[PDB]
């Protein structure tokens, strides 16, 4: 089976949250779509460093490990997962 | 009308590639610095063409950053407030 | 499989400093995941000092300067302190 | 100074800070 | 409505004391005019040199705070009248009445140029600064001791000052003797810390770069003061503050509607205190041990 | 020489030497510093083939540092790639914004 | 807690994963992470943008904002 | 004394440090000293964070230290 | 020595930079940014100085001590 | 005296090869060669940090390879890995 866009799965009311935590009073609508493109972007740029590593060790499962190496190389270090 | 010259200078200050800054007036700034960690220390004329070089790409980098926000807020002139919101969405301050 | 991890020192440690408080699990992974990347950060900085000046050792000196290049002034001194009091005891002793 | 006493001592005035916001609540 | 008809100024019979070529704000006419301002028995009178009707007076006895602001890295030195009673100037009402004059000159002539003029400048513009400072310092003292000990003058505490976002720019918040205030933009923020009941530190938790900070007055009638974008690196230093001026604070991951609480404590005060108060702004009061490691 | 086994021009010998002196790893293989010096040849050929275009549309016969920060910050990929670093005497691209030129 | 759901933000993993290599299979911790790293990132890029916003004397965040916070930022 | 940390006076692993060193390649040879002195500055900065973190426990009426206090 | 930075220069600087208008306060801003700057590249390079057992700040210590703030610098010998 | 190594002579033959009628300065010989020292040196930490990772005492091809794919973007890195491709097998085919 293949996904087929699935990035609405990022609710309005998601979206709204985190803004609320950042702080965001007053959220125009075109900021919806705006961060959904933003985070796929991110996403992106992530998962192709931690499958990178993942087809490099030979293996099929992408692990904890990984995903903290990809982060690590944009600077990204993230305690609590490893390390 | 004002604003003329000022784009003539831009004009002409994006083209050329010389240092805008005095060569001893950064000499003497950078030893005045350098006093408060170690006196008596000796700078070879290559590590102060370097601090220039890199001080200067720095600042013109952040006064592009300025000049984006000013922009951004609807106006043309440059002010404190500028450099701050830039140096801190930056991750500076 | 014996899997190493610094959860009894900051348990030792945590009771030196706080007897009548707890950790949770995830912190300790937390706690652990800094104190490699705090070691990996020193060993690679120790040896790029090492390589910068043509050496094959690394002493208790590419250590302490590289304490002072990452930490932040009074991090830097309280921890050099501590440091070189605990290296001249041990050489002490 | 060795600092293990002073955050000792700075965290036993950050006791002092606590007993007063304590008492300034009641 | 709630414009108190104040008393008349009364005119000083002899020579008054005076202080020359002054800017207030808010300005009573759109057009931006140096005036005088002169000490009277009961009062202070602004009066422009271009109309004589746009004069602005200023009792003593509805003063509450007198603040000087000296031109040391800032561009202007102030003179700034804190009010009981909201006054009527031109077209706004306003508690704040700024005197301020701006020490901002054009020096270089644009013969020769070098680093000698240049120093020349920075020198004549330091020496411009002192004066101006003493001048308006001075001038600040003979308010307060015309008022017959009614006006203390007060100067703020720069080494004291965090930047925050009390309204739409950040600015340096400073604290006084008896007050927390920013005066070099306009809005002006005057905080009088003995009005203060409770202080709030929202968005206290680890990963954020800023707090806000919420001042609730003892008058829940009055808003509450949001500064917001507080540098974390001054969180303990703002805790220790507040604490040192017999503050109680709180802290909080979220942002409270305020709007809501303030209207349910209006509402019964003192069933709220019945229940504990501002007791709820402490997190969750579980009082149990978390044991989370298994 | 191995660069010549290789048909190449950067130095097998060297890279090698280089790598076994970094302290990079207890053991070399024979196949890392051939790959390497390849991908650096072709990336200093690109790299010299646009500062060789940008000198000549400013009609020099000679590359100087501006026409490597030319070269660099007109390639969408090589300035991604430099994006962090300084050239001296490199300047800046000639950037006017949109709403300051004149009316 | 986490903000984003937990299932179609593995959906949307899953689906972004489809591209780089077929048939994958995922830890459940390094959904876990790619959580908490993305909302992370998203909480300082909203940060940044309110920062713009306020700095525009506004109170509403606009795409325009989000576009030179990541200028800033040096984000491509 | 016959673990090196006791003849340092610390809690943490002196020779754990000394074998990641060995066995990490960073140089050709460690000194003696490194290893005290590297786990003496990290004994000491994870005191600095326990202090803290307790005291933001504490201030939650908090026995357990979780990821919200660090 | 912090007033050898003119307000010309600085002005030449925004002028590279594309900046059209400028406040009166920006030539004390930017000298207080330039001398944090440079507090901290000196600061590392004497750091490297002092390790290195010298006397003298080099070229090198200066592009190490770029390079551990991520400002590579390319044409000094790195 | 000093003999110290660099790459000026392999980037001036590069150029050759590339533009025939074309110098470069000094000035920009220098970056060149700085410039392929850096990407030397990003190059091996990556793979010395994949090796880690992958517990192995050895540095080959494939840990040159797939840095080679971390650090470039796609085309770049698409041409690049074609290149050492096609000199490795160039290299190992004769002897």
């Amino acid at each position: 089976k293949v996904l087929r866009d699935n990035i609405q799965g990022i609710t309005k009311p998601a979206i709204r949250r985190l803004a609320r935590r950042g702080g965001v009073k007053r959220i125009s609508g075109l900021i919806y779509e705006e961060t959904r493109g933003v985070l796929k972007v991110f996403l992106e740029n992530v998962i192709r460093d931690a499958v990178t590593y993942t087809e490099h060790a030979k293996r099929k499962t992408v692990t904890a490990m990984d995903v903290v190496y990809a982060l690590k190389r944009q600077g990204r270090t993230l305690y609590g997962f490893g390390g | 009308r004002p604003g003329t010259v000022a784009l003539r200078e831009i004009r002409r200050y994006q083209k050329s590639t010389e240092l805008l800054i005095r060569k001893l007036p950064f000499q003497r700034l950078v030893r005045e610095i350098a006093q408060d960690f170690k006196t008596d220390l000796r700078f070879q004329s290559a590590a102060i063409g370097a601090l220039q070089e890199a001080s200067e790409a720095y600042l013109v980098g952040l006064f592009e950053d300025t000049n984006l926000c000013a922009i951004h807020a609807k106006r043309v002139t440059i002010m404190p407030k500028d450099i701050q919101l830039a140096r801190r969405i930056r991750g500076e301050r | 499989s014996r899997k190493e991890s610094y959860s009894i020192y900051v348990y030792k440690v945590l009771k030196q400093v706080h007897p009548d408080t707890g950790i949770s699990s995830k912190a300790m992974g937390i706690m652990n995941s800094f104190v490699n990347d705090i070691f990996e950060r020193i060993a690679g900085e120790a040896s790029r000092l090492a390589h910068y000046n043509k050496r094959s050792t690394i002493t208790s000196r590419e250590i302490q300067t590289a304490v002072r290049l990452l930490l932040p002034g009074e991090l830097a001194k309280h921890a050099v302190s501590e440091g070189t009091k605990a290296v001249t005891k041990y050489t002490s002793a | 100074k060795l600092r293990n006493e002073t955050t000792n001592t700075e965290e036993e005035k950050e006791r002092l800070r606590k007993e007063i916001q304590k008492q300034l609540h009641e | 409505e709630d414009v108190v008809a104040q008393a008349q100024l009364v005119e000083f019979k002899g020579r008054p004391k005076k202080l020359e070529n002054v800017f207030v704000r808010p300005a009573p006419d759109s057009k931006r005019v140096t005036g005088t301002l002169f000490i009277h028995q009961n009062g202070i009178r602004y009066q422009s040199p271009v109309r004589s009707d746009h004069r602005v007076d200023i009792l003593f006895s509805n003063i509450k705070h007198l603040f000087f602001q000296p031109c040391k890295e800032e561009l202007m030195v102030i003179i700034h009248c804190h009010l009981k009673t909201p006054l009527m100037i031109g077209k706004k009402k306003t508690f704040d009445v700024q005197f301020y004059r701006e020490v901002s000159d054009v020096t270089v002539d644009e013969y020769r140029y070098g680093d000698e003029d240049e120093l020349e400048q920075e020198q004549e513009e330091r020496r411009r600064k002192a004066l101006l400072d003493k001048e308006f310092r001075r001038f600040a003292e003979e308010i307060s001791e015309a008022s017959n000990g009614l006006l203390d003058l007060e100067t703020p505490f720069r080494e004291l000052g965090f930047t925050g976002v009390p309204f739409r720019s950040s600015v340096l918040c400073l604290p006084t003797r008896d007050c927390l205030i920013q005066l070099i933009d306009t809005p002006f923020l005057v905080v009088t810390l003995e009005e203060i009941e409770v202080a709030h530190l929202e968005r206290v938790q680890f990963g954020l770069k800023n707090f806000d900070l919420v001042f609730v007055f003892k008058d829940f009638s009055k808003p509450v003061v949001h500064i917001n974008t507080i540098p974390i690196e001054m969180l303990e230093f703002v805790k220790q503050w507040l604490t040192d001026v017999d503050i109680p604070y709180s802290e909080g991951a979220v942002n409270l509607n305020w709007g809501t609480i303030m209207k349910t404590i209006q509402a019964d005060p003192y069933e709220f205190f019945e229940n504990g108060g501002w007791s709820f702004l402490g997190g969750g009061e579980s009082d149990d041990e978390e044991s989370e490691e298994e | 020489t191995r660069s010549s086994r290789a048909g190449l021009q950067f130095p097998v010998g060297r890279v090698h030497r280089l790598l076994r002196k970094g302290n990079y790893s207890e053991r070399v293989g024979a196949g890392a510093p051939v790959y390497l010096a390849a991908v650096l040849e072709y990336l200093t050929a690109e790299i010299l083939e646009l500062a060789g275009n940008a000198a000549r549309d400013n009609k020099k016969t000679r590359i100087i540092p501006r026409h490597l920060q030319l070269a660099i910050r007109n390639d969408e990929e090589l300035n991604k790639l430099l994006g962090r670093v300084t050239i001296a005497q490199g300047g800046v691209l000639p950037n006017i914004q949109a709403v300051l030129l004149p009316k």
